[PDB]
């Protein structure tokens, strides 16, 4: 199954080699394309050249890549163009062990399937306390009634604890709740000058200590906090104190944009406009998928199919670039003018 | 021109020894195996049925099979067979039609008797075959006559004989019929172009059935089917590296040509390998078809001795290597060796000892070593016999131990078993070069992979592809790793040992020989898994099974052929390399031959199948049965060539009842035009009445219908025909059922007549079930023979059942000189036997009704068109313009 | 036991094919009725026809 | 009439087997469409292909 | 793609006819089964028998159906048994146009893909007002304020 | 015996020999002796929720 | 369900189910522990988590 | 193209379109000749294919 | 051309052996199945290997 994708990939990547005639094909490439194109034509009954030039020759080749790309992704776009028609049989060509694939493509897929099928530790994208409904002014004193120590949120990755003179207590519970963090990296500082309930300035005296799981930790240093250990703050000083604990960053088993090498750039490439034909095409393709038809998904996908589809579409994009195919689509109206950032902007709904 | 044959350096360019070919070896093989047996059986006390181990002509048998592709089953006519006839009575208003079919069928096979079951079997086959033949129509160019703006069929293309009737017809009846004649038109008629003519003509049902099924085939099986099959060859072409033509197959079909393909190409591997005791025959076929032609090459004389000065030259440690080949007596003995390894574990090797010819014992040494690095006893498949190997280890051992120079430290092992010691100033086990079949630790590919499954195979029995010493033929085309080091593990270890122990002087010979050795092997591999994997190749299943089954001594259906060699031969085999010249001409047509064999094969299986059921269908008819009987009668009516392919090994004199039963019950078939026709005609055969033999035979004392003649002119009636064939059977409650056994007993006791009489007197009926009886139909003008009227369904000379049973039709004719009661007799005339068929054989008809027979469809190819069987165009070197999957 | 039921079933389903009078029986069917009726009539002694 | 319907049904059901171009069909299908298409194209005069 | 499913399906329904075969009736099936099993056994390297009898043979054949069934469904179950291992290659076996499928299998699929791809009118299963949060007593009068009809 | 007949029986023997979950036919509280008017208040003595 | 894959999968499984029946396959399966005693509605009820 | 009896047709259309066609990608030896008048049809209308 | 499993492991062990020799690592006894061959380095130092 992965083999199928590797093939369809190799083919496309190979077609991209066909820049503008003045080329002497890499012997290796010839062999591959020939076998593929051959088999494809034997199932498509279409006339694909190994070295296109006319346009109609180019279209045919693109269409091939398209048919393969879709088949490798397991997509059925249906009646989207009068000029193109998807042959479902394309899958049978790709399933035939008679077509080879590059080491490049093999590893490329192996990586996607490899990671996509399991989990791993990864630096998360945003601030820890991002999904919070309430926030308090930073540096401002706040003690909940009947408490000697009161920890609270003041930002996306910020919390501050209000300690009374001589007061102490555990804080970890403010962090817990958000499903699953594997290791939170902290750094706490003393709020040397903070606002009182009334507005007057107040100083935090040197001596306030913070200990994780018992062991005492310095201020301004990063800490490997397991999220479970006791986050204990003490105030041996004879004055009010306020310390800020910062979640510099944390790691979790949620998929980030670093699951697959430079995935970002690929996605960019996929979502890029190029022209109305490409745009509309790429749109119509993702309409079959769980992916946003024309705007970068907020949350990085985590399933084989998604990642895969993107890679294929990304490559098929480059193929579109080199081949310069020209055809129609239902609902697409090509504006021939030179094309500006303006015209592009407008295209996105 | 010469792809890999390109000889870069003189090192490979040696002398020519001999040369072999497909048909050459294929014969030789058989020969050797046959001598084997005579020489033993004739030699020792033997006890078995006599068999004549003859070596048949492989070429002529093959050539005969290639000749089969020609023989077509379909027969092109311009007019259909009659089908119906009319027999005129005295009457002028009524006639009787007859379904010709039934008459012909009546007299097809021999009469049926409970005595000869074999007779019975063939009798059936002939009958079935008959049907299939009577049904393979084509109807090309029909007699289309013009009449009133319509094109109608000429009465000749219809299915009736009515000319007899015409003269007795009333102006009215005549007219009616005439309209019916110019009634049946050519449907499409006024169209031109057309291609086909559709009319109405009459036809006997069973026959029609075949005509139709056929017609369908020729229209269903076109371009695509052909396309696929050719593509298959086109694919196998690449596997066999075929030199291709500049031509291509245009799937252009002319508007004149209707194609008739009779065999499809992707052949079912199993049908070939299902044949019991085939192994040998198959193998030989594999040789005779795929094994190319080539010559054995000698190494370079410079590999051993080299001249430094006119006076100074080096001498190879083996000066004995100047021995002129021990006649063909042993040259052939070498051919055995090559052929043996060229066929994995299919052929095993063994010593052979003539107590005569005294050889120098040194021969054993060399051969001990040689054998070790040229034969594969690897735990993957094995070339040698268990005892064969021991003798080589003993040869090796005995000779590692023969020190013609200063002796080295031999530190023996506790076991008396040869090769326990550790000769060498650095020790080194010689125990490694022992002989484990599950490991292959001594001989070839001891640390190598020689069975490499890889790539989908164009054949499918075998997907495997052999790498002796892990050398892919590719290393020839383009090297893999230098020329210095080519060494595979074993040959390498062999060297190390030769050094540590005895001496380098010899190890140097093998060191320099090494490349020559591997080259020979690389070519061998190429030849095996490329040049000759055919249907007869042999499934990986059985291949893998060979080794372990050999160790346990199972009962491998594919018992490997054990060939006996000669100590000397090893040296000779080692110093010859074989380099292929031309691929045998049989190769490009091979697949086709295969299809022919396989398809003809299956057809037999089918026939036999249904025949086995026969015994259970009517256990009373064939008491003395035995499967051999039908399978013998089937083998009888089927093509010689095929039979001979099976009997190459002389299997036919060994295949036990059980063995054959299994093959009938096996369910792997190869479709063919012949196949579908046979099966379809065969199906209609299941009726039995359509074969003309019934269980419905009764006895009932009956009077001969003597009528009153008051109005003679009123005998334009049905001419009052009589007939013992029943309109419908009697009420089942009024019938005394009789069995073979019941009748038998009563008769042996001498009570049968009595009982029979009583039943007759009581006006009751008696049926004779269990047995079939051939049924015949005769017609009479007057008082037929008593042996017919009062004819009985059994002999009384013990009561012998069956017999022929004649269904007569007695027509009453009378002149005006007949008195009303003139037909009466003081005493009645009796008729006993009566039959029932539930098939309208002879039927009373009006006159205007005569033409009602028409009925049947009918499609006839217009005269313009040409029917051609594209069946022999299945050569390998043909490529198509439309690539296919 | 399943086989037994399946057989009896097949036979009935097969006999069910006899609608028109002159229709040519499905090849497959005749192979069934042939074997059946032969065996049945063998035990029964009755005269059933295809 | 039942027979007529059964036929028309059988044919259509068999035509439903043509999902692709090159694919091999079950012999049963070939036999059916073979005869059908013949007699059909015969009296129809239209050009249907298997 | 559907063709692939039809094939796999045909195979299984066919394997379910060897409760004891002793000369099969459906010649159609056999032709296909043989073909399939060979193709399978070739790319699989396993030994599936036409007439299983042992158990290991029966398991083998089952595993095959399983492999095909999964490939047809586009499912990768992963390591779920020490005895069975799924061969992805199975897809490449069903992709071969060499393998035919029954008219039955063809129609079965044609129906599925047919309706599954479009919509159609159908009698719904539950009451209309089933997804309601509030209900009133039956027969009991109730007039919402200011309304003459409630 | 036909594949049709084989499967037919195979299914019967299959399901019949074991059990499985299924949407029952009638209302849950069908086999009840007493029913109370719908929408009518009813509080059994000593209970706050009835 | 309303998607091809759903329906299809069910059908294949339903069939594979029958194949299972007729073949009487016997093999291991990670996390499954066979209780060979005849089998009752009780034992089955239990199996459904 | 020739398999569909479209080869000649295709070429004709391309030529009629003024557009150029170029077979292969093989080297081909070059010959050089001079003429005093209308050369042979072999040279003028000599097609680079068969 | 692997197929079994032990053939696959065998290859993986090779990749492991190399991966380690390349990184200049010696993990020692970490498995009863695997044994690191220091000889692997001698292989990767062979100029013949691309």
């Amino acid at each position: 199954m992965d083999t199928i994708a590797a093939r369809a990939l190799t083919v496309m990547r190979a077609c991209a080699t066909l820049q503008e005639a003045r080329i002497v094909l890499e012997a290796n490439v010839m062999e591959i394309l020939g076998i593929a194109i051959n088999r494809y034509n034997g199932l498509t009954l279409r006339g694909v050249t190994m070295r296109p030039t006319s346009l109609a020759q180019r279209n045919e080749m693109f269409f091939m890549c398209l048919d393969m790309m879709l088949s490798a992704a397991g997509i059925n776009v249906g009646p989207i163009s009068p000029d193109y028609t998807q042959h479902m049989a394309t899958i049978g060509v790709l399933a035939t062990p008679e077509i080879p694939f590059t080491t490049e493509a093999a590893n490329e897929i192996a990586r996607v399937t490899g990671e996509t099928s399991t989990w791993g530790p990864a630096r998360q994208p945003y601030g820890f306390f991002l999904e919070t409904e309430e926030t308090f002014q930073p540096g401002r004193w706040f003690m909940r009634a009947a408490q000697a120590a009161t920890a609270v949120v003041c930002g996306p990755d910020m919390i501050q604890v209000s300690l009374n003179a001589g007061a102490r207590g555990d804080v970890q519970q403010i962090f817990q709740g958000r499903n699953d963090p594997m290791m939170i990296y902290l750094v706490w500082r003393r709020i040397e000058n903070f606002a009182m309930a009334q507005g007057n300035s107040q100083q935090t005296q040197a001596g306030v200590t913070v200990s994780v799981g018992g062991v005492d930790m310095r201020a301004g240093r990063i800490i490997a906090w397991d999220g479970q250990a006791a986050l204990h703050v003490r105030n041996p000083t004879q004055q009010n104190a306020m310390v800020q604990i910062q979640v510099v960053f944390y790691i979790s088993m949620d998929k980030t944009l670093n699951q697959y090498p430079a995935l970002t750039a690929e996605i960019f490439n996929v979502y890029s406009f190029r022209d109305h034909t490409w745009h509309g095409l790429r749109t119509a393709i993702r309409n079959r998928t769980t992916l946003p038809n024309m705007l970068p998904p907020i949350f990085p996908p985590n399933d084989r199919d998604s990642i895969l589809t993107l890679l294929l579409l990304s490559t098929l994009a480059d193929v579109y670039t080199v081949l310069r195919p020209e055809f129609a689509m239902h609902g697409v109206n090509p504006m021939p003018g030179p094309l500006t950032a303006a015209i592009a902007r407008a295209a996105y709904v | 021109q010469r792809p890999e044959r390109i000889k870069t350096t003189p090192y490979l360019e040696g002398d020519v020894l001999s040369s072999d070919s497909g048909p050459l070896l294929s014969v030789f093989a058989l020969q050797e195996i046959m001598q084997k047996v005579r020489q033993v059986q004739a030699d020792y006390m033997t006890a078995t049925r006599e068999v004549d181990f003859t070596v048949p002509d492989v070429q002529q048998i093959l050539d005969d099979i290639k000749a089969l592709a020609a023989e077509q089953v379909y027969k092109i006519v311009k007019v259909p067979s009659t089908s119906f006839r009319h027999i005129v009575t005295q009457s002028r208003d009524r006639v009787l039609r007859v379904d010709t079919y039934y008459e012909e069928m009546s007299q097809v096979g021999d009469v049926i008797t409970e005595d000869e079951p074999e007779k019975f079997y063939s009798t059936i086959i002939k009958k079935v075959r008959f049907i299939r033949g009577k049904g393979s129509f084509i109807l090309h160019d029909i007699p289309a006559r013009d009449h009133r703006g319509m094109e109608v069929a000429e009465p000749e293309v219809l299915g009736v004989e009515f000319k007899n009737v015409l003269p007795v017809l009333t102006a009215e009846h005549r007219a009616m019929i005439q309209n019916a004649l110019d009634g049946s038109i050519i449907e499409n008629g006024n169209v031109a172009t057309r291609d086909v003519d559709v009319f109405i003509g009459a036809c006997s049902e069973p026959i029609y059935r075949i005509y139709n099924r056929l017609q369908g085939y020729i229209e269903a099986v076109q371009l695509q089917e052909l396309r696929n099959s050719i593509g298959w060859l086109e694919r196998l072409g690449q596997r066999k590296r075929i030199t291709y033509s500049q031509e291509v197959l245009t799937d252009f079909r002319r508007q004149d040509m209707i194609w008739v393909l009779a065999l499809q190409l992707p052949v079912n591997p199993q049908v070939v390998w299902d044949v019991p005791r085939s192994s040998i025959a198959n193998l030989i076929m594999n040789i005779a078809t795929c094994l190319p032609t080539g010559e054995y090459i000698a190494p370079n004389p410079r590999i051993s001795s080299i001249t430094l000065t006119q006076r100074i030259t080096t001498t190879g440690p083996f000066a004995i290597l100047t021995g002129s080949t021990p006649t063909a007596q042993q040259l052939n003995d070498v051919r055995k060796i090559y052929l043996a390894l060229m066929f994995p574990g299919q052929i095993i090797l063994d010593l052979k000892i003539d107590p005569g010819e005294r050889m120098d014992p040194a021969v054993r040494m060399v051969a001990g070593v040689v054998g070790h690095l040229l034969f594969t006893a690897g735990g993957r498949f094995t070339n040698l016999t268990q005892n064969m190997a021991r003798q080589l280890d003993i040869a090796l051992n005995d000779y590692l131990l023969y020190m013609y120079n200063t002796r080295v430290q031999v530190n023996y092992g506790p076991t008396g078993e040869p090769l326990d010691f550790q000769i060498g100033r650095n020790q080194y086990d010689c125990n490694v070069f022992r002989a484990d079949f599950a490991t292959g630790t001594g001989y070839n590919g001891w640390a190598t992979i020689d069975v490499e499954y890889r790539d989908p195979a164009p054949y499918v029995h075998a997907q495997r592809y052999i790498r002796y010493c892990g050398i892919d033929s590719r290393e020839l085309i383009n090297p893999t790793t230098y020329g210095i080091g080519m060494t595979y593990h074993c040959y390498n270890e062999m060297l190390r040992m030769l050094v540590a122990a005895g001496k380098d002087s010899e190890a140097a010979y093998f060191r320099s020989m090494l490349p020559f050795h591997m080259v020979r092997f690389a070519r061998i591999n190429q030849i095996i898994n490329e040049d000759l994997h055919s249907v007869f190749s042999l499934p990986d299943d059985m291949f893998n099974a060979l080794l372990p089954d050999l160790i346990a001594g199972a009962h491998q259906n594919a018992d490997p052929v054990v060939l006996d060699v000669s100590w000397i031969s090893l040296w000779f085999a080692f110093n010859r390399s074989f380099e292929p010249t031309h691929r045998n001409e049989m190769l490009e047509i091979a697949p086709l031959i295969e299809s022919v064999y396989a398809s003809e094969l299956s057809v037999m299986k089918v026939d036999m199948r249904h025949l086995s059921l026969m015994q259970r269908r009517f256990p009373d008819v064939l008491i003395q049965a035995r499967p051999s009987h039908f399978w013998k009668a089937v083998l009888n009516d089927s093509p010689e060539a095929v039979k001979a392919v099976m009997n190459l090994s002389h299997s036919h004199n060994f295949i036990n009842i059980r063995d054959m039963m299994r093959w009938v019950l096996l369910p792997s078939l190869q479709p063919s035009l012949k196949l579908v026709l046979e099966e379809e005609a065969w199906a209609a055969a299941n009726d039995f009445e359509d074969l003309m033999l019934t269980d419905q035979v009764y006895m009932h004392r009956d009077m001969l219908p003597e009528p009153r003649l008051d109005d003679i002119e009123r005998f334009r009636q049905e001419g009052f025909y009589y007939t013992n064939m029943l309109e419908a059977p009697p009420e089942i409650d009024r019938v005394v059922q009789y069995t073979y056994e019941i009748a038998r007993l009563q008769a042996n006791m001498g009570q049968f007549r009595a009982a029979l009489r009583r039943i007759m007197d009581d006006d009751d009926w008696v049926r004779f079930g269990g047995v079939l009886r051939t049924v015949r139909v005769k017609f009479f003008d007057a008082r037929p023979p008593d042996d017919i009227l009062q004819g009985l369904p059994f002999s009384y000379d013990t009561i012998k059942y069956a017999t022929e049973t004649t269904i007569f039709y007695l027509i009453y004719n009378v002149e005006f000189s007949n008195t009303p009661d003139s037909l009466v007799l003081i005493n009645p005339t009796y008729t006993m036997t009566k039959v029932f068929i539930n098939k309208r054989i002879v039927e009373r008809v009006r006159v205007g009704q005569i033409l009602a027979v028409l009925n049947r469809r009918f499609v006839a190819y217009k005269g313009k068109m040409r029917i051609m069987d594209i069946t022999q165009s299945l050569k390998m070197g043909t490529k198509l313009a439309a690539p296919t999957v």
